[PDB]
């Protein structure tokens, strides 16, 4: 069976290192060709194992670890598979012993659980009630991006909005409620909360609409208006039992989901919602349609019959803010008790450029934050966390019997991979740096502090978590058969 | 269990030879009789096959 | 600087694994044919190393270091080779990681230095714990590398062999036994019982005419028996120019006859007044010649090498007269006697040469029913004769078999942790490459190689700091110290100098040029 | 000649999927399509000797008898064919070494059989 | 131009071999001969001798360090690594259209503007700051540094001292001190001996007489073989006479005794000869106190004839009795299980013996070639008072004068005297890189405290560290220095001027 398993492993090896190169933002980056002649550039690794097209059976497990490494952690896609190919690497000594990788596989799984425990005690302890080291770190994560000056007043907006969502026993808190709606114009200074919804689109901006409402109901509607499709007062006239229904329950905002089959809403019954003073939005897209459905607790209704009072939402103001290359439409006090409120924040400026690294730079930022709501606490990166486990694992090894005690000695060494990488791809000597902090650990533990560098304990604690597994997984598999 | 001591078995997780009846590992009984049933069964009719003839494909 | 530093790794490595499964009384033998077509089988690995004919360059380090270790220590051979080829492995992962390859000879060379003075500490005394304990350690000596042949049976003989013939040729103060001192001879046929311990050289001779006594007279209450060696080729009247010597009738029989016999009676005065009782040559003799000393009670002996003639003159005390004229008394040897005594039922009837004196040489006498078991037991007994001399060289010595080994790695890996800088990854591969050896001779034993290596480390360490190894052969439990087994200090001292000294001239040499054949 | 062959060791590479599948600890096995993005992981017996097409025509004897056996509990599927696969294994040496006529080799089972239960 | 380019990569093959070499603690190469002989070194000329190329360039590079070891002896490795240099700087020059014949122009104002600076650097001094036996010690100490043998270095600079002053100063010559190795004993037992020493080969009988306690033997050389043996011719005389069979066996003893009487009326103690003395004679020399030692070397007999001024006749009869020699006294040690023969207290004699002892006959034959690097200073410390700073210091600064002397100069001589000037590098480069230090962080470091107006700055061998090697006591004579860049520029402007390379086969 070795045949099967020595070449899974010396080709996920290839592609480990082929991404070891790329870690850190002095990595080396990866280009990678497409059939149809596009060309992409980027050191995230989550991005080129997804467009590698990796024929290895194997091989695409990686993809499938690095998407619950941003998922869960939200940073660590490059350090993932550079631990993943470590124990590989490791492993092939392993099989020339005669070790049976039960044990290989086991010893995993149980250093993983025992490393949490030693960062742990290795951390320090902090809580989300304080706002010093929360605002500094959405700051300082900041720094590998265009924004500059800008980053510090963003920084508070993302911790008034987690801490709020957070609680204490909610742990894990759902990603998608947080949609940031970009577009181009105005500026990053600008910023609303809008706690009660956002949508991705404009309002009707042709004559007679209101555009602005107050005390208005919100629900969602699969329903669209157009003519009679298997003479003017015959249209009317069917159009005009449609908004008779809709006052019978007083919903004057409609949202009717983005179809590419008909229209939206027709140019005559602009007219007839114009005297009820009820605000339309149309082109609602399909992601947005179990969003909506989430935050305002309301409920899609497809036809015209299953369209109910009950399931209408509540509003208290609804206007459309005036903006450059904006007009933004915000909604407060959705007043619902039960579920949480929804967190959507609009990202303005210039260029699109601007609005598009702007989002996925606060993505990792509420990442971070939300690493301390599940367990708190943080631990300095550049090598300080890998190092300071093979420091404990030194004696801890031999304290072990059998098979199992020589796995905590390889273990420990596969771990020194990762300070390794940060000096290569500093330029710095690889070995030279990495005994200068292994001779201070005498003394100094998690000292890199007066640099402003922190990073959360669950990315440290994911990598290994989802490596172990992931290893684990590989060596079950001892053939590979064509089945269709 | 070939003099005496009829009730030792295997243990997986200390790699020894050790009593079931402490450990509580059991398995079902009717277990056993389906299995050896079946592989009765199976092999009865393989063993006698002196050639092949190919089934035909629906 | 490229492919240099991976190809010598991958062939020293091959050619060391050869001889790792023959490591221990349970390494397996081979069979090495000869280009005489004789076949040896035997698990010494000098034997091995040395019938090797290769032209690569990595490989002929390990025969010209093995022919050095066989008269220091005579053990070095399989385990500095491997343990040489453990130091390689562990500098082959540091090579890919940028370690420069003389940090790496100068690191094993600073961690090896750091070991020897652990052990001097844990340590213990022979000759203070008892003075019969430390005869006990040469009789069974030879018992743990004769334990593997049907030898084993008669091992208690051939165990006091070796206690007197060490005392006769080594002297307490230089504590040093010479090669050239030990005669080592044996021959075919027999049996291993009739092995007898000689104080002097065999000098086997049939003492040509059968008329002539088995057995040396006293001559009159005279002092020992003399010996006369004589070198020159004594031999009948050669000039340099015309020879031609002819009897023509019977004329010339009376002619020839009286004009040459007057001669020799002028010469024979002077060797009677020395009293040599035995005349000794190179060359062969003619049937007359022996005659006329018969009579006279003075045998003599032909068909001598050049190579025995060492043994002769050193421990009979002898040397060989110039000249009769000005031979004197003074400096010609005295022995206790010299008789012929018939061995086993073989035709050749041997003699014994004794002393009763101490000599400065001794001869081995080794005999068999078979030619194999005959070198076997020689070669054997040729490192048993250099585990005397180191232990009463040094009288600090330590348990082995696995013992050491492991003992040595947890001392330089706990000071690796104190020691900052390059040099502490050059102390964990010096700890982790001398774990190959009692892995390998776990892996020699048919046991889990890293199932046995973590149960010796925690024996040393939570229980008590002790000397525990790992046995190849079958014995009744663990803890040697109970079953008396010691190994040398300075023997196994020796074998991680020139264990490092190999390492690092492997490491030194960078390039490889070599001409063609033509 | 060969049919003896593809009955027996033929048999066995079938059920050497399901060999190291069995038990909690046990192995896992790939199953592959052509697009092999449509692929998954699982120890399940049935689901592997099922999804992947056998050319051998001895082999789906042996699909039958997984069928027989889920009938009566959804458990021990994968032992029915391992424990099938060792009793044709040996039936290698029941031939050459041996000479022993197949049916009274399975009359042996049966008083075999007997005294197990 | 192609076979331009195909000289210059010999030239780099012949200087790769060299590059491990360069240095007291450099690399060893090893080269297998013909002759099926292991033979290692780091000396650069042994290695040329023994590789034999037939590329023309390549054995120019061979030529010219034999000139470097003939006149001078030190620095035949560096020529040879700075001569093939130039072949790599010149490489790019040639694509881009620059001639070599103004490159090969360059190196002569170059290396003119380069040897003055070497008088300016060098500076004589004796007894200033300095005693008399303080003053060969310190040298001994700079090339025993960074070795196995530092902690016993201390024993080891009394007999590399006396061995230099205890022959003329005048004269002196590294093939003149004798070395024999001495196979297992303490490393710090070793002692120096005034006369001569051999191996003492010979295994034969004889032993436990001829006493190491002797008060004025006469020594003599021999020529033939003083046995009766002979080993080579026979004869067939046979006779049928019954009684005659006695008395012709009694003959051959008689023939040489005529001779040998000769030998007895000289009262020669001591017998030494090339060739291997029979056993016959060793007994009643111990009667007269003769002591006689056989199987001795050829070249140990040539010591013998100038220590106590001995001569070889080839019979004994025309022997003159003045050319016997006699020695102050005698020493015999069995160390090692073998018997080692050496003379000691002769005035007369030109040379010296020191014996080594070890662990290892590898290991000692590290310390004798380590010990080798140290004589050299030493002998030209006495010989020479000019020395030059070495270690980097004098092989930077005559870098760094090309730099500003170019500035001045127009035309294409100004990069061409400036690739000379980064060619100077390639030196301190594998001395770094041997070393285990790294060359790149030195290189830069090395260049800050260069500027500041000192030019003798240089390298410790011992800690990775810029400084000055005065404190190091790293000194090097300045006719190595001067003549190094002439011998490197000659053969360099010797290949570069071949365009097309002829070879007739015969």
């Amino acid at each position: 069976p070795q045949e099967v398993r020595k070449a899974n492993i010396i080709a996920a090896r290839s592609v480990a290192d082929a991404i070891r190169t790329s870690l850190g933002p002095k990595g080396m980056d990866k280009m990678i060709k497409t059939s149809r002649g596009e060309i992409i550039i980027s050191n995230d690794g989550h991005t080129i194992l997804k467009q590698m097209a990796i024929l290895h059976p194997v091989a695409r497990m990686l993809v499938e670890v690095s998407a619950a490494q941003d998922s869960e952690a939200g940073d660590g896609t490059t350090s993932v598979v550079i631990l993943t190919g470590a124990l590989l690497g490791a492993a092939e000594r392993l099989l020339n012993k005669g070790i049976h990788p039960t044990i290989i596989a086991d010893s995993f799984q149980s250093a993983a659980k025992r490393s949490v425990d030693i960062l742990l005690e290795m951390c320090h302890k902090v809580s989300l009630s304080d706002r010093e080291q929360l605002v500094r770190a959405a700051s300082t994560s900041l720094s590998s991006k265009i924004v500059s000056q800008y980053s510090s007043f963003l920084a508070p907006l993302a911790v008034d909005s987690v801490l709020k969502i957070s609680d204490e026993n909610s742990k894990n808190v759902d990603l998608n409620d947080i949609r940031l709606v970009k577009k181009v114009g105005g500026t990053i200074d600008d910023t609303e909360m809008i706690d009660g919804v956002v949508l991705t689109q404009t309002a009707i901006k042709s004559a007679g609409g209101p555009t602005r409402k107050e005390k208005a109901k919100i629900g969602l509607i699969q329903f669209q208006i157009s003519p009679p499709k298997p003479i003017l007062k015959e249209e009317r006239a069917y159009l005009l039992n449609i908004c008779k229904k809709i006052k019978k329950a007083k919903c004057n905002v409609l949202l009717i989901q983005k179809s590419i089959l008909r229209d939206a809403v027709n140019d005559l019954a602009l007219h007839f919602l114009s005297k009820l003073n009820i605000m339309v939005v149309k082109d609602i897209e399909r992601e947005e349609i179990e969003f909506l459905s989430k935050g305002l607790g309301c409920k899609p209704i497809a036809d015209i019959e299953l369209f109910t009072e009950d399931r209408l939402g509540s509003a208290d103001l609804v206007e459309e803010i005036d903006s450059d290359g904006s007009k933004i439409v915000r909604v407060t006090g959705i007043r619902n008790n039960n579920a949480r409120p929804t967190v959507s924040v609009v990202i303005r400026g210039a260029n699109n450029m601007i609005i598009d690294e702007t989002e996925r730079s606060l993505h990792d930022a509420l990442c971070v934050i939300r690493c301390l709501v599940k367990e708190r606490g943080l631990i300095a990166g550049g090598g300080a966390p890998e190092i300071e486990i093979s420091r404990r694992l030194s004696k801890e090894a031999r304290s072990m019997e059998g098979v199992q005690a020589f796995i905590w000695q390889e273990f420990a060494s596969a771990l020194e991979v990762i300070p390794t990488t940060l000096a290569e791809n500093a330029g710095l000597n690889s070995i030279k740096v990495v005994t200068e902090l292994r001779s201070k650990h005498e003394n100094g533990e998690l000292n890199t502090y007066e640099e402003h560098i922190l990073q959360p304990v669950l990315v440290s604690t994911s990598a290994i978590t989802l490596a172990s597994e992931c290893v684990k997984s590989i060596l079950r598999i001892d053939d590979i058969a064509f089945s269709r | 269990i070939y003099n005496g001591i009829s009730t030792s078995g295997l243990d997986l997780n200390n790699g020894t030879i050790a009593d079931m009846r402490q450990l509580g590992i059991v398995e079902s009984y009717k277990l056993k009789r389906a299995v050896v049933s079946s592989a009765s069964e199976a092999a009865e009719v393989l063993l006698r096959v002196d050639n092949i003839i190919r089934a035909r494909p629906r | 600087g490229l492919e240099a530093k991976k190809s010598h790794i991958l062939a020293a490595r091959s050619v060391a694994s050869i001889i790792k499964t023959s490591l221990g009384p349970r390494g397996l033998d081979k069979i090495l044919i000869s280009p005489d077509g004789e076949i040896t089988i035997t698990n010494d690995g000098a034997t091995i190393l040395s019938q090797m004919e290769l032209d690569n360059e990595i490989a002929k380090l390990l025969v010209q270091l093995s022919k050095s270790q066989d008269d220091e220590i005579g053990d070095g051979t399989t385990g500095v080779v491997v343990l040489a080829s453990a130091l390689l492995d562990q500098a082959l992962e540091l090579i890919q990681k940028g370690i420069h390859p003389i940090k790496i000879a100068n690191g094993f060379d600073e961690a090896a230095k750091l070991a020897i003075s652990k052990l001097e500490e844990t340590c213990d005394d022979i000759s203070a714990s008892n003075d019969e304990l430390f005869r006990d350690f040469l009789l069974r000596a030879a018992k743990t590398s004769l334990g593997s042949k049907i030898v084993s049976k008669d091992h208690d003989r051939f165990a006091e062999m070796a206690v007197e013939a060490v005392i006769n040729v080594m002297d307490k103060d230089r504590k040093d036994v010479d090669f050239d001192l030990i005669k080592m001879q044996g021959r075919v046929g027999g049996s291993i019982s009739d092995s007898k311990l000689i104080n002097g050289v065999i000098l086997d001779k049939d003492f040509s005419h059968p008329q002539m006594p088995k057995c040396v007279l006293p001559k009159e209450g005279s002092d020992g028996v003399k010996l006369a060696i004589l070198t020159c080729p004594f031999e009948p009247p050669k000039p340099k120019t015309k020879h031609k010597l002819d009897i023509s009738s019977v004329e010339e029989y009376q002619k020839l006859q009286t004009y040459e016999q007057d001669k020799f009676k002028e010469m024979i005065d002077d060797v009677k007044k020395a009293g040599a009782d035995v005349v000794i040559c190179q060359w062969g003799f003619d049937d007359e010649a022996n005659h006329l000393l018969l009579q006279n009670d003075l045998p003599a002996v032909r068909w001598v090498g050049g190579q025995e003639l060492e043994h002769i003159a050193i421990s009979t005390n002898g040397r060989i007269v110039p000249r009769f004229q000005d031979l004197s008394k003074d400096k010609l040897g005295t022995c206790s006697r010299i008789y012929e005594q018939e061995f086993g039922t073989t035709k050749d009837r041997m003699l014994i040469i004794e002393q009763s004196k101490e000599t400065k040489t001794v001869t081995c006498f080794v005999r068999g029913s078979n030619k194999m078991i005959v070198d076997e037991a020689e070669r054997a007994l040729h490192d048993s004769l250099c585990v005397v001399r180191n232990l009463v060289k040094d009288s600090r010595v330590v348990y082995g078999g696995g013992a050491a080994e492991v003992t040595m790695s947890l001392a330089v890996s706990e000071e690796a942790d104190k020691q900052r800088g390059i040099d502490q990854y050059a102390f964990r591969g010096f700890a982790q490459a001398l774990d190959t050896i009692p892995m390998t001779l776990a892996e020699n034993s048919g046991l889990d190689p890293i199932g046995t290596l973590s149960t010796l480390k925690s024996k040393q360490l939570k229980e008590k700091i002790s000397n525990i190894g790992v046995d190849c052969l079958g014995y009744g439990s663990n803890d040697m110290k109970e079953l008396f087994v010691v190994d040398p200090f300075i023997g196994k001292k020796q074998q991680i100098l020139l264990a490092t000294q190999l390492c690092r001239m492997i490491l030194k040499i960078d390039n490889v040029i070599i001409s063609g054949k033509d | 000649e060969n049919a003896r062959l593809s009955a027996f060791v033929g048999a066995i590479a079938v059920g050497d999927l399901v060999k190291s599948t069995l038990g909690p600890k046990g192995m896992d096995k790939l199953l592959q399509s052509a697009s092999s993005n449509t692929c998954m992981v699982t120890n399940d017996g049935a689901t592997i000797l099922k999804s992947i097409p056998l050319d051998n025509p001895a082999a789906k004897v042996l699909v039958n008898i997984s069928k027989v056996q889920d009938d009566e509990v959804g458990d021990g599927t994968t032992s029915v064919t391992v424990l099938s696969a060792e009793l044709l294994r040996e039936a290698e040496k029941l031939i050459d070494q041996s000479k022993i006529h197949p049916q009274t080799i399975i009359e042996g089972y049966r008083l075999a059989s007997a005294a197990a239960l | 131009k192609g076979q331009i380019i195909s000289n210059i990569n010999a030239c780099v093959a012949v200087q790769e071999a060299l590059k491990p070499t360069l240095g007291p603690l450099g690399s060893d190469i090893l080269i297998v001969t013909s002759n099926q002989k292991t033979t290692i070194s780091n000396d650069g000329a042994t290695i040329l001798k023994l590789l034999d190329v037939v590329h023309p360039a390549a054995k120019t590079l061979v030529d010219i360090s034999r000139a470097q070891d003939a006149e001078v002896g030190d620095g035949t490795t560096s020529v040879t690594i700075l001569a093939g240099e130039l072949m790599k700087e010149a490489k790019p020059f040639l694509e881009e259209g620059i001639s070599s014949h103004l490159i090969m122009k360059g190196y002569r104002k170059a290396v003119s503007l380069a040897v003055e600076k070497i008088n300016e650097l060098a500076v004589d001094i004796t007894s200033e700051k300095s005693s008399g036996r303080e003053l060969l010690e310190r040298c001994a100490r700079t090339a025993m540094s960074s070795k196995l043998i530092h902690n016993n270095a201390d024993f080891f600079v009394k007999m590399c001292v006396d061995a230099v002053l205890s022959l003329d100063r005048n004269d002196l010559d590294d093939k003149l001190i004798g070395i024999k190795k001495i196979p297992g004993g303490a490393m710090e037992e070793s002692l120096f001996i005034n006369g001569v020493a051999f191996k003492k080969t010979f295994s034969y009988a004889g032993f436990e007489q001829q006493p190491k306690k002797f008060n004025n033997p006469k020594i003599l050389s021999l020529n033939v073989e003083l046995e009766l043996k002979a080993e080579k011719d026979n004869a067939e005389v046979r006779v049928e006479h019954v009684e005659d069979y006695q008395a012709i066996v009694d003959a051959e003893w008689q023939l040489i005794f005529e001779k040998l009487r000769q030998v007895e009326e000289t009262g020669a103690n001591i017998v030494l000869s090339k060739l291997p003395i029979g056993d016959l004679a060793t007994q009643f020399f111990a009667d007269r106190n003769i002591f006689c030692a056989g199987r001795v070397s050829a070249d140990d007999m040539n010591r013998v004839i100038q220590a106590v001024g001995g001569s070889i006749q080839s019979t004994t009869s025309d022997i003159k009795p003045e050319h016997l020699g006699t020695c102050a006294l005698f020493e015999e040690m069995q160390i090692g299980s073998e018997r080692y023969n050496l003379f000691q207290g002769c005035p007369q004699a030109k040379t010296c013996t020191l014996l080594l002892r070890g662990g290892a006959e590898q290991v000692i034959a590290e310390v004798e070639r380590s010990l080798h690097d140290a004589i050299m200073i030493v002998k030209r410390a006495l010989q020479n008072k000019l020395i030059v700073a070495g270690g980097g210091a004098t092989e930077m600064e005559v870098s760094k004068c090309l730099r500003d002397y170019s500035k001045t100069i127009a035309g294409k001589q100004q990069m061409i005297i400036n690739a000379f000037a980064k060619a100077l590098e390639v030196i301190p480069r594998q001395l770094c890189e041997n070393a285990g230090f790294d060359a790149i962080e030195i290189l830069n470091k090395l260049r800050l405290a260069h500027s500041k107006g000192e030019k003798w700055y240089g390298v410790v061998f011992e800690t990775e560290n810029i400084g000055d090697n005065f404190a190091k006591f790293v000194w090097e004579p300045a006719l190595v220095k001067i003549n190094a860049l002439n011998s490197a520029t000659e053969a360099t402007n010797l290949i570069l001027s071949v365009d097309e390379t002829i070879t007739n086969k015969g």
